[PDB]
């Protein structure tokens, strides 16, 4: 139960 | 008895510290006297607060005025903002906000920077709408502090923002999630509308999902989890927090003093899953993060409650 | 030497019947005169076959008139349609079709039921578009047969647009797939947008994928494999087919448009005209835009957990 | 005392014999207890009917409600309309209508077919418009059964529409034909102006107007005789009954009843009795552009009858 | 009698 | 080699005159030396009349000056302008005139009534559409003096008019008058939309159309046999016209102007405008020729709308 | 005691010489029964005279209906209008004022050229505005004939056009012309923002105001002393007297209540500017040339009063 | 054989002293073996620099790699940018930034203040704009120093960025600045227009000329005088350089426009390849530091000097 | 014959 | 490896 | 003081 | 020398 990943340029 | 108004300019500078480290303690100081108080974020002439006090003239000179200037003043001179090189730059954002709100004020040029500025009291009258605003302002400042502290001592704002809106529309729906998460989606759709990007962000934003579709769905069940019910500690203060500003909705809905912006349903629910979104505006969530991070909670809304 | 044209009424029997069993033996026995003929579907003054026919006027006298009369109209006897019950209920929409179609013409009466029309030939030459439009069609007529054929016999026509579309998109664009699921989603977005309960239509597309995502994602692999393949024994038949039907079509297209013929011009210009005959092929196949755009929006879907996390 | 308002859905069916052969019945027998009552033809989720009823809410549970239900289902059941295949086909047509509407009613999804559906009371108050557009459409329910048993019975449903145009213009405007033609033409080229193909239409309607000219003109003639009374029925039917909501108006723009939408008693009383007219000529199921039709036609007529004076 | 109303006969 | 440009003012006078009894013997002097000349009615700084005429520096010194400054300098001494007895009154016209033709002049004070005014050369560089349009009115000159002579011999302007912009319609079109007579009514109607009582005007030229039906109809019948074989200046101006027809069909099969199918509607089209141009040249107003337009397609209507 | 208006038709003839050898006259010979009679200049249906008058029923058919028909009409018989070639050639413009003014009516047909036609008492919105503004047509009907013969020698319209409202902004602002040039432009930029070629005639009229600078910085600065004095040019200080009782009439009741100290200064600013502009409408120069004249007087007071 | 990429992050330092103390040394360090390099400012993930060389890989790790960790990461250690205050202060103007550049990549979190990172090679093939504007960048960089060294000791940047657009009007068009004045005219009323308060900074602006008139008209007959004369000198060097390098790419651009390889950046030979070269001035003047605000003021002000000066002809 | 072109006959 | 399903209305 | 210049096209 | 630059 993290926090959410937000770089919807990760890629 | 009056609604009085600082402004405070502080426009490099980390808002988030000049409300944990400046006003927090200032609106302490005073409330002993003069409990109704609550603060927004803006931009207009530079980055900057505004404060909302609620007292007499006598309590103002006296206790409210005194705290405002020597504790957010001290944080000020502590914590000068190094200021913006260049505000027209500014002018391609502030212009486009103006027009959006419906502004009406000049733009430039900017008020000076670390400052303090006395304002008087709001024109006079309120709306019922007005002072149920002001109300849910006031008595969720300390969420704000909650928030902000989580934000300073590192996590993610965006995921604050995921659990509070996933949790409003959980909690204070008519029928919870599986009907709610429709205006999730719709919150986003307005905005992909009216952006020419607009289907290119689409991509990026499913692309994003689908990259990462258990975390956020995972995330999603533990955020409705904790809604109904103990492990999501904001969660349930949120729901808790909001639920008695619902009902004061419901009421004054029914008996009809409001309408111009079937009724205790989709009426409460819309007037406070909005009131959340000016909540993370205050803190310090851009709208296209909001934007975003609806857009994901929606998407996760499908891949949950869309295998029924 | 002409375009002649013919009208067969068919107001409410099963149309892909009209056109396995009617139109295509009446084509078939033609086809040594005149092998450029096609036909499209329409609604004006009642649903109708439209055939056109490219022949002279001797062949149209003495072969192609007497193929169309005998054959299709045996088919006809032999399996009528009842016909509309009330024809009035579709005028407000013929109206208007008529309106954003350029559509001159009566629209009441209807032109009366199973029986076929002489309408001469067309205007007069035509312009360079058309000419192209033409030649795709008469192409691609058998492509049309096998996809009602297979129909008929209990194949999902939804799912044959699927590959279809998807096939276009990945072998006749210039980035395949992984940049064409862009222009996929853009045609159901132009649909969703114009559309008051969008909002409530994405999530129920959303909705629908979700529930079903691995079918619909080794599906679209599948369609992708089959599509860039070249050796002629991969997963999927008439994918190689349709795009090796398309391609010299493209190719026509390019061309005509690197020496200034209609509307950068060889990339994305030719492979718009391309899935817009896709697109027409479909409509031909009997799809609704609805059920397209559905297709396209679950298409671009797809894609995204396919061409999106890598 | 309250309007109360139905629903019935009928997508492909013959709305004419819904009308004829289910609501009238219907209506009929709660007449007694309700005998203020009309219905309109909308297409806004599908085509479907409107029914207005006035009554007491008590009246509505006791006699009406079951008569609808059982009166009009039964028409339903017995005739059932076949659906129609693809209701967003229908976009193009109902979103222009939206448009020229103001309604801003979720176009989509469509309400199910053959069934219906109780739609409460209408907001809660009525401009003097509302009441007096209102006694306009219950006054003349039976105009709407008359025309439509002759459109079943065969009759021109264009040439009524000629008919029932023509006739107000003349008999309930003041000069009479020779001046409301122009209002006739009016109606037409607003509709001309904002259709792209205007003038091949304008054509369309010239050259139509000239191959018969001499049919529409002896038919003008015939009409505007039976106004000022005859060899048709209709019309001075429609006259006598349109003439008292025609004076109704006159002595409610002269008080200033309605100053929102003698020439309040001339080109007002007539304004609104002539777009009555039209919004009956709806009603019996005529198509915009078929009503436009016919009032360019008769404009031309009036061109070739009062103009060569 | 009824009026022709077909604009293209 | 060049275009030369001269100004003759000529405010509240009859322009028919000056034309046919001062400008035409001008024009008729030099032709031997300089046979490309032309002239166009304008409004800027007074009504007046702007002549065009190609020819080199010196043969204008030598013997179109002259011609011009004594033939026609003559006529406006023998038969004077009144002049205009205010100016200004037709300023703010003239100011609304200026921005929608783009002409780009001053507009006050005024230029001097009866008075010639050599103009140079024309800018220097011109279009391909400004020189097949120069060619035009040249080649065309004389039907307007054939024509302007009949309106002052008491002959009714608008039936030039009329004829003439039926037989363009009939003779140089694709397929004759019953597919041209969409243009001219579709030329009416793009004023008739713009102006507010656009509806009572309709009713007028309807009312109109209808008392003297058999007139119209009987002159449409004859224009329209005549424009294809009893009347003089229809297949003048039809024999007249071809040639820039099929110049302006070859001019666009090579393509150098639709900045402002083209082959057939397309030369059509130009030709037909140039019917218009030319009756602004005869001194028809706008109003009476969209008036004229709207009676033959009405005219159109009964006699073909009936095949 | 009751505004009668009437309508003199003349077409194509001199509009400023009925005024002088027409109007004039007439309005002498009924000059002690009833004082204030104006008229104002129009287009509908022709170019034509809108004459005015307060006065009585029987007043009007003794002596001033008989007056105004015996010299205009006595005029419009000696030098009548000679009539118009294409009145409908005026729809191109006449169709465009129609959508600026608001003005409903027929513009065509024309009304029969040379007649005077009696047309009543106009509705009762007699409002104070209106009055406040009837009273300044007739009270300056002297300027008008005054200017208009200036006019008929040779003088230019826009020249003392350039006067009237540099002068105007000079004596009558708060600050002078150093503030109230501001005034000029906004009229005139307001016009540019509104027209196509708007940005290409801010081109044409800053370029000729620097070719011909010294013309306007010397015109301006001999206008704007013969405002500011208490006599070197004539028609300005008699201009600008007239006009600040009008101003100080205005300055009060715009203070209390009668019409609509941030509108007693911008307040009689504009009540007075306008009339300026409407009093220029009333000699004859065009819209086009008053905004030509105050950009012009904008240009050349930045120059003057700009350096400070 | 391809172009490199770095990242130089430099947050609230002195940037005009990164360029002349850190990177300009860099340069000239492999300028034997790498005469093709450049560099531009960003805002993106923190106020930076981005540094262009072109060369093969076996260059890259062999003399121009170490030459810039070398010198830039020295001048990194001895002056480092002290920090930005708030990043995500800039977030939403970074936002709309990012939709008016068409930008792509993260906004935030910013890059490491005073880092060095190499970002590799540009994808494939470049458009024919951006080899363009690459060598153009290059062949102007000398034209940047000189520039900024004057702004070092106290020369009016605004006074340079005069000069250059003046002068660019004035030789690159066609009929000079009488007739080119009016596309610098037209760039700054593009601005004016979308402030709302347009009307009111435009005659702070025209008034702000008209109490220098003097000043501005002389200096504009003057730097006219140094982009025409005809010579091997005038009394004006830096504009007489900015034309001389320029009219080959104002040529350049007008024959890619010809046969047809350009038309984003009669009329489209000569009037397209002006309007490249002058947008290609205003792009040096944003690489020296000019913000946009200050290049619509300089552009307002030539526009009016030139009004003056050729009107009274 | 010559066309009547007088419309307020 | 056959027909994807489409009925959207499918719960 | 003389007349005003105000011919915008004296050129 | 210089051009002045500051505007209010």
């Amino acid at each position: 139960l993290n926090d959410l990943p937000m770089d919807v340029f990760e890629l | 008895e009056r609604w009085w108004r600082f402004r405070v300019d502080y426009h490099a500078g980390p808002m988030d510290d000049l409300i944990l480290d400046g006003v927090r303690p200032a609106f302490a100081a005073f409330a002993a006297q003069a409990p109704m108080a609550y603060f927004l974020r803006h931009w207009r002439r530079g980055p900057h607060l505004r404060i909302y006090v609620s007292t007499t003239r006598e309590a103002l000179e006296a206790v409210v005025r005194p705290a405002i200037e020597h504790v957010v003043g001290g944080y000020l001179r502590a914590r000068p903002s190094p200021g913006m090189a260049d505000p027209s730059a500014f002018l391609p954002l502030h212009e486009r906000l103006a027009e959006l709100e419906g502004e009406d004020g000049p733009l430039m040029p900017w008020s000076p920077d670390n400052t303090i500025h006395a304002e008087g009291e709001r024109p006079e009258p309120l709306t019922v709408r007005d002072v149920l605003l002001a109300d849910f302002y006031a008595d969720t400042t300390p969420s704000v502090y909650h928030a902000l502290e989580r934000v300073r001592s590192g996590a993610s704002l965006p995921t604050i923002a995921f659990d509070l809106v996933v949790a409003t529309a959980h909690a204070l729906s008519t029928g919870g999630l599986p009907v709610a998460r429709t205006s999730l989606r719709s919150h986003a759709e307005a905005y992909l509308a009216r952006r020419s990007d607009g289907v290119r962000l689409r991509e990026l934003w499913r692309d994003h999902y689908a990259r990462n579709r258990e975390a956020f769905t995972e995330r999603l069940i533990a955020v409705a989890s904790s809604a109904e019910s103990a492990h999501l500690p904001h969660v349930r203060e949120w729901v808790r927090r909001l639920r008695p500003i619902r009902e004061r909705a419901r009421a004054l809905l029914e008996s009809g003093e409001l309408t111009l912006e079937d009724s205790p349903a989709f009426g409460a629910y819309r007037l406070v899953i909005n009131c959340t979104y000016l909540h993370l505006t205050r803190l310090g969530l851009t709208p296209h993060q909001r934007f975003l991070v609806c857009h994901l909670a929606a998407d996760a809304a499908a891949d949950v409650y869309g295998i029924a």
